[PDB]
C-alpha cells in the first residue's frame, strides 16, 4: 500500500474512477455583462 | 446567447435595407434615363431639349 501510494498509483486511480469517467466536466468579474442590459439594445 | 457580434449582425442588418434602397433607386433611375436614351433623341423643340438635358442632369446629381 505504501509503495502504491508512493508511486502515484492510487491517485491515478482516484481520478480515473472519479474524473475520467464522470458524466460532468473537469473544472468572476462583477463588472456589468451585456446580458443585463440586452432589452435596451433590442 | 446575446454579445457583441450579435449586436453588430442586427445593426448592419438594419442598416442594409438602406442600401437595398440606394440601389433600388439607383435602378429605377436608370431605367428612367434608359427610357430617355432608347427613345427618340430628337431636340427639334427647344423647349422638350431643355427640359430632357434638365431631367438628365437632376438625376446625375440625385
Amino acid at each position: 500500500v505504501l509503495k502504491l501510494s508512493e508511486q502515484g498509483v492510487l491517485d491515478k486511480l482516484k481520478s480515473k474512477w472519479w474524473y475520467d469517467k464522470g458524466e460532468c466536466g473537469s473544472k468572476k468579474t462583477s463588472a456589468l455583462s451585456l446580458s443585463n442590459v440586452a432589452g435596451v439594445f433590442y | 446567447a446575446f454579445t457583441f457580434a450579435a449586436f453588430c449582425y442586427m445593426l448592419t442588418l438594419v442598416l442594409c435595407a438602406s442600401l437595398i434602397f440606394f440601389v433600388i433607386w439607383h435602378i429605377i433611375a436608370f431605367d428612367e434615363l434608359r427610357t430617355d436614351f432608347k427613345n427618340p433623341i430628337d431636340q427639334g423643340n427647344p423647349a422638350r431639349a431643355r427640359e430632357r438635358l434638365k431631367n438628365i442632369e437632376r438625376i446625375c446629381c440625385l
